RNA sequence: CUUAGUAACGGCGAGUGAAGCGGCAAAAGCUCAAAUUUGAAAUCUGGUACCUUCGGUGCCCGAGUUGUAAUUUGGAGAGGG
RNA sequence: GUUCUUUGUAAAGUGCCUUCGAAGAGUCGAGUUGUUUGGGAAUGCAGCUCUAAGUGGGUGGUAAAUUCCAUCUAAAGCUAA
RNA sequence: UUGACAUUGUGAAG
């Protein structure tokens, strides 16, 4: 992470001494806890699944999961949220009936 | 002033300089670039060329601070150096006392090599330089380093 | 109507822009009314300066990264190295901006000599009520001024290795280019 | 506490549970007034965190709204006017449902303060909303340091003006390059770069 | 003030058109939700008597545990030593 | 400047070690329609449809897949010149 | 006017 010291190429710019600032506190905003994971999972239990987490399901087991994950993509918006969907959804199947 | 206006002059001259035939009227051929095609042609395609069509590429969100690079040429190196020491510099050419210019301090991105330069050892410190700027520098006994 | 050799005009008047004009007669009246308005609020303060004490940073961009001008506020880290709490800093003339971070030893240092400075020239009145008397002074930044610092010294040794400069900056613009096709072809191997 | 729990239940809205909860509700709404007043919130997590205090000065209402776009009121569909401008059918209000339904129960209690709402539920034709209202005529209000600041006022008719969170979003009051024309205020933005400015030595 | 009639938009025609940096005027910071006070709802409107009356004290109903005070708002902060 | 009350086994600030560190949902985001912007594979706003996450989320001015980096902390609120 | 989605749940068969 040093500046090579010349105007032009990959790092450039000028060598100063270096610092490093304490952390802030605000960068952690979405770690979760013990307590907010105690929460989510005694509610998963409760209210159970949505329609469309069933058909996912349906579609792993059945069609593979290549597949669902598109149709997970239409439901969601980025194509990045359907792979975190999708692999939720192969955790609950592994416990579900797996084990 | 108004009192040194034609207009003081064509008082009871009917036209007031505008000719009887013509006249003038409202807007006779359109207003502002109106007709620059059909009938304005001529007066385009001459004193204008290039106006109409499209040439390069676009770029989005264009930031001109990321291409400020002020140019220095070689004729005008020495005047950066003040005018009080510029005498002494001169007359004492010598190594391991070599003035030493900021360029950068200055206001100058670049440094160009146009004029020629007395054959007195300088150090030149800038972010870019020409190749042939740094070869005549080089060739009075100074030396060109980098900066960022 | 486009007659002679003439350059092509932009004039933007197509609006009821004489409904929008502004003109800027009472320019000297506004600039008494700030001489009052600093002349009063000096008198009705304190005896204080008027004006909160600024740190030394850095400004940015490349086309005016050379230059160093005054600042927000004092970092926390700034502060707390001067020996004193942010909540005291700010009932006792000091800007404290909590935002801006540190990375650079030379300006965490010049800004810690600022504070050191600024707490040597000052008289802190004590909340028991005594208040000796003392002058106003009607600037803080122009007590303690910002200046530039030191690049090099004036004259040194010429002291050339043959490497050409104009040779070094088109290696380093090149090996940057072909950078991403080199790791690939190395890769694919 | 048990606020928590609330919070993420709350957004499992297609869980059997809460369908089951939101059909019945939606027919107990559509049996009473469009507007009328609420005994308590029925989200109360939810009112917490958008200024409710379970204290007297605090009025809940709930109110529905019908949905669809904005049919411009023109006689016969004619609009007498260049092409560009004959749309009837596809045109959409510039304000949300929710800031239509703050502004009639606004003037329904007039002798209150707008200070938020949520959504609660919603069907074909109408989307259901709870408001919450202050009073600052009550001394638990004017007394209470935390919130005598809407006794100003500078805060009469909020919902009327745009200075709600449903207001605020309308109106684009946001930072950053994706709001320049509406950063602060566009009508006031548009003056500024269309106003010529001559000073007393032309510049 | 400048950037700037610029990047960009436009039968790319007529026309339209911001923003970051830089100098200056003025400068000021902040608080709720989300935590068991749990060895003690510690909070509040109103009524009534009296007084030093833009309010205060005593007493009595009521509100409120489906949460009113104290404590903590991300720069942090909290429970123990 | 003087003068009457002591507020208080009250309140606040600061060092070191350990365990923790709760942060806003029909919302973000996506598709589509209309409107608007200099914002151009879509600048903001709104209707309908779909509808999240917690080492997460938004942004980084050319659409997409893959690997990094930088920078802030939305969907709650107040505030002189 | 025609189709799709939403409003939109419950039981069985071909
Ligand atoms: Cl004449
Ligand atoms: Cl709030
Ligand atoms: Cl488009
Ligand atoms: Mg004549
Ligand atoms: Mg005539
Ligand atoms: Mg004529
Ligand atoms: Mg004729
Ligand atoms: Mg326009
Ligand atoms: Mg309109
Ligand atoms: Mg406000």
């Amino acid at each position: 992470t040093v500046k090579t010291g010349i105007a032009i190429g990959l790092n450039k710019g000028k060598k100063v001494t270096s610092m490093t600032p304490a952390p802030k506190i605000s960068y952690k905003k979405g770690a979760a806890s013990n307590r907010t994971k105690f929460v989510r999972s005694l509610v998963r239990e409760i209210a159970g699944l949505s329609p469309y987490e069933r058909r996912l399901i349906d579609l792993i087991r059945n069609s593979g999961e290549k597949r669902a994950r598109k149709v997970a993509k239409k439901r969601l918006g980025s194509f990045t949220r359907a792979k975190a969907k999708v692999e939720e959804m192969n955790n609950i199947i592994a416990a579900s009936r797996r084990h | 002033p108004s009192r040194f206006t034609k207009t003081r002059k064509h008082r009871g001259h009917v036209s007031a300089g505008k000719g009887r035939i013509g006249k003038h009227r409202k807007h006779p051929g359109g207003r502002g670039m109106a007709g620059g095609q059909h009938h304005h042609r001529i007066n385009m395609d001459k004193y204008h060329p290039g106006y109409f069509g499209k040439v390069g590429m676009r770029y989005f969100h264009k930031q001109q601070a990321h291409f400020w690079k002020p140019v220095l040429n070689l004729d005008k190196l020495w005047t950066l150096i003040p005018e009080d020491k510029r005498d002494q510099y001169l007359k004492s050419a010598s190594k391991e006392t070599a003035p030493v210019i900021d360029t950068l301090a200055a206001g100058y991105g670049k440094i160009l090599g146009k004029g020629r330069i007395p054959n007195v050892p300088v150090i030149v410190k800038a972010r870019f330089v020409s190749k042939l700027a740094e070869e005549k520098i080089r060739a009075a006994g100074g030396v060109v380093e980098l900066i960022a | 109507a486009i007659s002679k050799n003439l350059p092509i005009l932009k004039n933007h008047f197509r609006k009821h822009w004489q409904e929008r004009v502004k003109v800027h007669f009472d320019q000297a009246g506004k600039k008494v009314s700030r001489r009052n308005a600093r002349a009063t609020r000096a008198a009705k303060i304190a005896p204080r300066p008027l004006d909160l004490l600024r740190p030394v940073v850095r400004a940015p961009t490349v086309k005016y990264n050379r230059k160093v001008r005054a600042g927000r506020g004092f970092t926390l880290a700034e502060v707390k190295a001067a020996g004193l709490t942010a909540a005291y800093a700010r009932t006792i003339g000091i800007a404290v901006d909590h935002r801006r971070q540190n990375r650079n030893q030379e300006i965490f240092d010049a800004n810690v000599q600022r504070l050191k400075e600024y707490q040597s020239k000052i008289i802190v009145f004590p909340r028991n009520g005594k208040a000796p008397e003392a002058e106003q002074v009607l600037s803080a930044a122009a007590t303690f001024p910002i200046a530039q610092p030191a690049t090099d010294v004036e004259a040194r040794a010429v002291q050339d290795n043959g490497e050409s400069a104009f040779r070094t900056l088109r290696l380093a613009r090149s090996e940057k280019k072909f950078r991403g096709i080199r790791e690939k072809r190395a890769r694919e191997k | 506490g048990a606020y928590k729990y609330l919070e993420e239940l709350q957004r499992k809205k297609q869980s059997d549970v809460l369908r089951f909860l939101q059909r019945v509700r939606v027919w107990e709404y559509r049996q009473k007034n469009v507007i009328h007043r609420a005994a308590r919130p029925t989200r109360p997590d939810k009112a917490r965190r958008l200024g409710y205090k379970a204290k007297q000065g605090f009025v809940i209402y709930r109110v529905r709204v019908r949905r669809g776009n904005r049919k411009r009121p023109v006689p016969k569909g004619a609009t007498y006017g260049k092409p560009t401008n004959q749309g009837v059918n596809e045109l959409k209000y510039q304000r949300s449902l929710r800031a239509t339904a703050e502004e009639r129960v606004g003037r329904r209690a007039a002798n209150l303060r707008v200070l938020n709402s949520y959504w609660v539920n919603q069907d074909s034709t109408y989307k259901y909303f709870e408001v919450i209202l202050v009073d600052p005529q009550h001394k638990a209000i004017r007394r209470d340091a935390r919130y005598n600041w809407i006794c100003d006022p500078v805060h009469k008719h909020r919902e009327a003006r745009g200075l709600t969170a449903t207001g605020k979003k309308s109106r684009g009051i946001n930072k950053g390059h994706k709001f320049n024309n509406t950063k602060a205020g566009r009508r006031k933005t548009w003056k500024r770069q269309n106003t010529l400015s001559l000073w007393r030595y032309r510049k």
